[PDB]
RNA sequence: GCCCGGAUAGCUCAGUCGGUAGAGCAGGGGAUUCCGUAUCCCCGUGUCCUUGGUUCGAUUCCGAGUCCGGGCACCA
RNA sequence: UUGACUGGGGCGGUACACCUGUCAAACGGUAACGCAGGUGUCCUAAGGCGAGCUCAGGGAGGACAGAAACCUCCCGUGGAGCAGAAGGGCAAAAGCUCGCUUGAUCUUGAUUUUCAGUACGAAUACAGACCGUGAAAGCGGGGCCUCACGAUCCUUCUGA
RNA sequence: CUCUCGCCCACGCAGUUUUAUCCGGUAAAGCGAAUGAUUAGAGGUCUUGGGGCCGAAACGAUCUCAACCUAUUCUCAAACUUUAAAUGGGUAAGAAGCCCGGCUCGCUGGCGUGGAGCCGGGGUGGAAUGCGAGUGCCUAGUGGGCCACUUUUGGUAAGC
RNA sequence: GUCUACGGCCAUACCACCCUGAACGCGCCCGAUCUCGUCUGAUCUCGGAAGCUAAGCAGGGUCGGGCCUGGUUAGUACUUGGAUGGGAGACCGCCUGGGAAUACCGGGUGCUGUAGGCU
């Protein structure tokens, strides 16, 4: 009672029936998987730029 | 008649490198000593290229670019008679005195002279310069002997300590300095401050006066030629360590002096060698036609 | 041995004798030059090919029977050692036999179907030469009749073509004698070795 | 006319190849140490053949190399038992030579039945000033065809010093 | 059936072109990869330590992460009915700078400066590029001679 | 009519360790004995199936062909 | 209760989990009881680091020595080796010898491969410890790379 | 459901091309290029294998088959390859872009170094053609296919 | 006009042989007391400076071998799409677009980066 093993016939036309899509690259990709030592510095750079900066910033700006 | 030598071994042949065929480097140790860990992205990794030759020693600090290595500052030993050491420019004391010249000249260029004076007196012990906070940091630098067998007492490690006593932050161990007992584990620093001032070649002068003055003229002829006497030798280097620490700037000779340009042959053209063949073919057919009919 | 209808039109990829086949018997052709092999170049000027018209497989056994049919005719009329037959294509393609019933359903059917080796055949392209004899120019009408008798032992269609070269070399017969004359060609037995004018000069000094 | 381009003895190397180790190979190292004055080093095999009594990594032979002034003083011993004569085909294509002897007591060694009798193989390589660049570490180079030494140029040397005979048979 | 193993179809493509074997040139390590640089993936066969897969060899991605010896590259993989923005850690010998945007960066550069050159000079230079137009109505010259009559050669075997 | 190993003196058979072709019958010649029986000994006799490949080395190993005998054997 | 696959089934075999080359049609993917094979291990070094050295083979020579012993020179783009099956790779080496060792350790995530874009396995780049080796930059969290293995529930030992 | 067009420029998208830029080892071709196969003669000669003689004998002297070597020559390769298409694959073709000023940092470090981050400002017209897109939920049927160009695997062939 | 030190591209730089080499250098060379390492101061390490361009090295030469690059081969071989094209078939021709490779022939034969020295 043997059957048929494997085809990819008809399979490509049903992929494109709904239109294979680009992944929608959207602005500000996340930082998932970036190495931790670079990442641990960079948010220390973020938690001190709002605090101890903006009186000696606007007068330069 | 014998065997099948090459004839198409050249068809497949793959030459190594221009610098491996000449034999200078190895590129296995270069690859691990030169390329920057690239999340620092531009920061140059600085070397200490030390090469001894016949009759000279060459000390350089270089870093790598992609079009070739860039050299910051270099110090030689043919230069070193200008500080007093006029003869014997390959021994261990000249090697250390080149490394101090190479260390003081660099920190003059970067402006770190009055900070980082290193070890002014020479004790031979493991000095290790640190970073004084608030000022520029110590110049970090990595040694390469290149292709030399780094056994203990190699004079590439003399120039390693003239650097370290000059204020270059170089990671090293004292295990290869002359004065490290092999079967023991101690480091006799007094042997090294003897070895660094050249009393061993003063005692090899002293071993040669009282044994055989004929061999003491065969070797060591140019120490006697000007005036070098083995009790004076330990002070002569110490008077040169004072001199290199107060003026390392390397003035240059103005190098023009001539305008002449012809010493070796130019490559002859196609037409100049194509007619050389028809000239050779002419002389062959005139000796077969004429000198075999006669 | 199955008919040559069955092992005809070039269907499979070339499946040559190597460390992967290891069990294919010998070709019935084992010798390939049968005239006078010892001849020089100027002893037999003209040559004659038989040319394939179609792309098929000739067995090694059919090449055995072909050259025998040509060797026999030319010793009758051109005489022995007055010709040089050369069969030019070699059998390297191994055909297979799915040797069933080794009257029963009992062995398998098509279950283990890949065959054992059965013989060697030769894959021939269109316009590729099969046989080539070379003789005197007095023997031109015996070239064709030798190869006309040899073409009835091949399947399909062959055309017989008197070539324009000199012998079994690659240079043309009209200008060979004009150009072997001075230096440009030297004879070494059954072929001609071209010399350019771009080697080292000492071999030119060895010449002349 | 050719300054500092002269044939000098580069080294002299010796061996005895015994078919087995143990007692017999050990006191043969005593012999070769008495000729030279420096300790032998033990060579060994890499093909068990099962027809010579050999085995892989089994210490089959002893050898040593002698350089400088002591090489010629063992060589001149070897040329008097062979009586200053060689054959033409003892001169290799690279020029260097060898001759070999039997019964080592024909050379200066006193006899002992507890030691026995061994045969040497003296092998001389030749040299010029400049051959070190093929064995130098740093800038290793080839030697140049005008500087390498030939078969016919080493036999014209063995005639010159040591007044030898070529014996061209 | 078909042995789902890593490094499977690569008898030729993780291999050297020919007569460039041996140890790698050192300028490959002295290359500067910042975030957002467009790099393409060509895995060699000498360094075993970080080669990507046989699915990315010949694709082109974008750097999102730079570490000591390797670079995180976000590439697009065609899986069956959809594509996936996939990120892979690749060591530095297996990639290079793609020249694919560097012929766009030159135009943007010599485009903006030529744009303000029309402000000072007052013109309508039309810096937008066009495809190949049909050929202009030009003029040939058969000076003196007359055209060459060629005719098809006969058949000879 | 498919597979398993065998092809050797006149026969037959073992071994053809990658290095000789040797037991044993039959005939031949001796010796022994009063003469024979047996017996003993020596001699004779190998394309070591055919060709191709693998090392100063193949009958031997490898794998083609020919040949000879020995065999896988379903429900219907 | 008496497996499945299967050119009916049985008998056989494993195409039932896995690796190499081909098939495969120059990205990737792709079938048959398709072809040629391999796996259920081995290793305290065959792991890790450093240093030194070059391999197969061949030529000309060297007492016994001969096709095969050892020594010596010259040539030697890999024609050898790297545990094995193949492919890739590899020459001051990833090969050989020697010297020190245990990173074949502890810990959180990310990613890749198979893929449903799940797991197991295997692998990558890190980060936080603690260590090795080395003059040093470095390199090292097993084997030069691609295979070498296994849930719930149960038991066992370890850990505060 | 979120939006876009209602009335000198589309936000965007694409089973398409152009412009560039990468990727690949198939068809062909190649083997007087490596690996694996394979036919023929010519030259050369250390030689051994075997003959021919001058000869008690002498690598004293003279030929041939073979083996080797050199330059040629015939024929091939799914599990060979220097070379190498066509068709094909990935990316790019701008405002999320370009330029300038400043400031954070515990990361990096001769260094106002390196690199990220944030804030402020300055200039929109950026290949062709076509089209309005974006998103989220619940979800049935299906999980025996079959044929034809062309490419292909097993088979003698098959409405296999 | 060249060199040395360090390099980038890795034969247009390699291989074999032959000529030439001013000055600096690089070397060969001379030694084994210390430093170190060997069976052997040959290598490695260390002290030198009596010699020498003989080697290496650097330039140059070869109707050179390779390598590089262009012609021929060739619009050939293959190939994208197309036809109720031919032909018993095998396969061949055309439309539409692309488009190789060897023999054979020609030309080339290292270029430069940082630092320093000779002329
Ligand atoms: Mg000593
Ligand atoms: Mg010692
Ligand atoms: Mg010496
Ligand atoms: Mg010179
Ligand atoms: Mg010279
Ligand atoms: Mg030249
Ligand atoms: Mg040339
Ligand atoms: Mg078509
Ligand atoms: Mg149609």
């Amino acid at each position: 009672a043997k059957s048929k093993n494997h085809t990819t016939h008809n399979q490509s036309r049903k992929w494109h029936r709904n239109g294979i899509k680009k992944p929608r690259s959207q602005r500000y990709e996340s930082l998932k998987g970036v190495d931790p030592k670079f990442l641990r510095n960079m948010r220390f750079a973020k938690k001190h730029n709002k605090k101890g900066l903006k009186k000696m910033q606007a007068n330069n700006a | 008649v014998k065997v099948v030598k090459n004839k198409a071994y050249f068809k497949r042949y793959q030459v190594k490198f221009r610098r491996r065929r000449e034999g200078k480097t190895d590129y296995y140790a270069r690859k691990r000593l030169v390329i920057q860990d690239k999340n620092k992205y531009n920061t140059p990794k600085y070397r200490m290229i030390v090469r001894v030759t016949n009759r000279d020693i060459i000390c350089q600090i270089a870093y790598a670019r992609i079009e070739g290595d860039m050299i910051v500052c270099a110090a030689y030993a043919h230069e070193l008679p200008k500080y007093g050491v006029k003869v014997g420019l390959t021994n261990y004391a000249a090697a250390y005195c080149t490394g101090l010249l190479l260390a003081r000249r660099l920190l003059n260029r970067f402006g770190m002279d009055k900070i980082y004076e290193g070890q002014v007196e020479v004790t031979g012990d493991e000095y290790n310069v640190e970073s004084i906070d608030g000022q520029p940091g110590a110049f970090t630098c990595y040694l390469d002997a290149g292709l030399a067998r780094t056994t203990t007492g190699n004079k590439v490690f003399g120039a390693l300590k003239g650097a370290v006593d000059g204020g270059l932050s170089i990671p090293h161990s004292t295990k290869r300095f002359p004065g490290y007992d092999s079967e023991s584990k101690e480091f006799n620093a007094e042997v090294h401050r003897k070895h660094i001032m050249g009393q061993n070649v003063a005692d090899y002068m002293r071993y040669l006066m009282e044994e055989d003055e004929d061999a003491y003229k065969k070797q060591f002829s140019q120490y006697i030629k000007n005036s070098v006497t083995p009790d004076m030798m330990e002070e002569m280097y110490k008077k040169a360590h004072a001199a290199i620490r107060e003026n390392p700037v390397y003035e240059k000779k103005p190098k023009k002096e001539v305008k002449k340009k012809r010493w070796n042959r130019p490559k002859m053209s196609l037409a100049q060698k194509k007619d050389r063949v028809a000239q050779k073919k002419a002389s062959f057919l005139r000796a077969q036609e004429r000198a075999a009919e006669s | 041995r199955r008919p040559a209808r069955c092992y005809r039109y070039c269907k499979n990829k070339p499946y040559p004798k190597s460390r992967f086949c290891r069990g294919v018997p010998d070709a019935k052709i084992r010798i390939f030059d049968l005239g006078r092999k010892k001849a020089k170049v100027d002893e037999f000027p003209l040559c004659g090919h038989m040319v394939s018209d179609e792309y098929e497989q000739l067995s090694s056994e059919a090449l055995e029977a072909a050259r025998i049919c040509a060797n026999k005719y030319m010793v009758k009329s051109c005489g022995k050692d007055g010709f040089h037959i050369r069969v030019r294509l070699h059998p390297f393609h191994v055909i297979r036999i799915n040797k069933m019933l080794s009257a029963d359903r009992l062995q398998t059917g098509m279950r283990g179907a890949f065959g054992k080796p059965q013989g060697t055949v030769a894959r021939v392209h269109i316009g590729q030469v099969i046989m080539s004899i070379r003789t005197k120019l007095q023997n031109k009408e015996h070239v064709i009749e030798a190869l006309r008798r040899a073409k009835f032992k091949f399947p399909g269609r062959q055309k017989i073509h008197i070539s324009k070269k000199w012998g079994f070399t690659k240079f043309n017969a009209d200008e060979f004698e004009d150009m072997v004359a001075e230096k440009r060609l030297i004879p070494d037995g059954c072929g001609v070795k071209y010399i350019p004018n771009r080697g080292p000069l000492d071999k030119w000094r060895a010449l002349h | 006319e050719n300054p500092m381009r002269e044939l000098r003895i580069r080294k002299l190397c010796l061996n005895i190849c015994v078919g087995e180790s143990g007692d017999r190979l050990t006191r043969a190292a005593k012999v070769l140490e008495q000729l030279t004055g420096q300790t032998p080093v033990f060579s060994k095999a890499r093909y068990t053949v099962r027809s010579f009594g050999i085995r892989r990594n089994e210490k089959i032979a002893v050898h040593c190399t002698v350089r400088g002034a002591k090489a010629e003083e063992i060589l001149e011993k070897g040329l008097k038992v062979r009586e200053y004569e060689l054959r033409k085909n003892n001169f290799s294509d690279t020029g260097n030579f060898g001759f070999g002897i039997q019964e080592h007591i024909d050379l200066g060694i006193k006899y002992d039945p507890s030691i026995g009798i061994y045969g040497l193989d003296f092998y001389v390589v030749l040299g010029r000033p400049g051959f070190s660049i093929a064995d130098k570490k740093r800038r290793t180079g080839c030697i140049g065809a005008k500087h390498r030494i030939s078969k016919e140029e080493a036999m014209r040397w063995f005639q010159q010093k040591y007044d030898g005979i070529i014996l061209p048979g | 059936t078909n042995t789902k193993g890593k490094r499977r179809g690569t008898r030729y493509m993780f291999s050297r072109p020919f007569r460039k074997h041996g140890v790698v040139p050192l300028a490959t390590y002295m290359r500067i990869y910042k975030k957002g640089d467009i790099v393409d993936i060509k895995g060699m066969g000498t360094v075993q330590k970080g080669m990507p897969h046989k699915c990315y060899h010949g694709k082109t991605g974008r750097v999102y992460n730079v570490t000591q010896h390797a670079v995180g590259i976000v590439v697009n993989k065609q899986v069956k009915g959809k594509i996936l923005a996939k990120r892979i850690n690749v060591r530095i010998e297996h990639i290079k700078h793609s020249k694919s945007r560097d012929s766009f960066l030159k135009r943007v550069k010599e485009n903006d400066q030529k744009k303000k050159e029309a402000k000072e000079k007052g013109t309508w230079v039309q810096l937008k590029r066009q495809p190949a137009p049909p050929r202009e109505a030009h003029f040939v010259r058969t000076n003196g001679k007359e055209p060459e009559l060629l005719e098809p050669i006969p058949y000879e075997f």
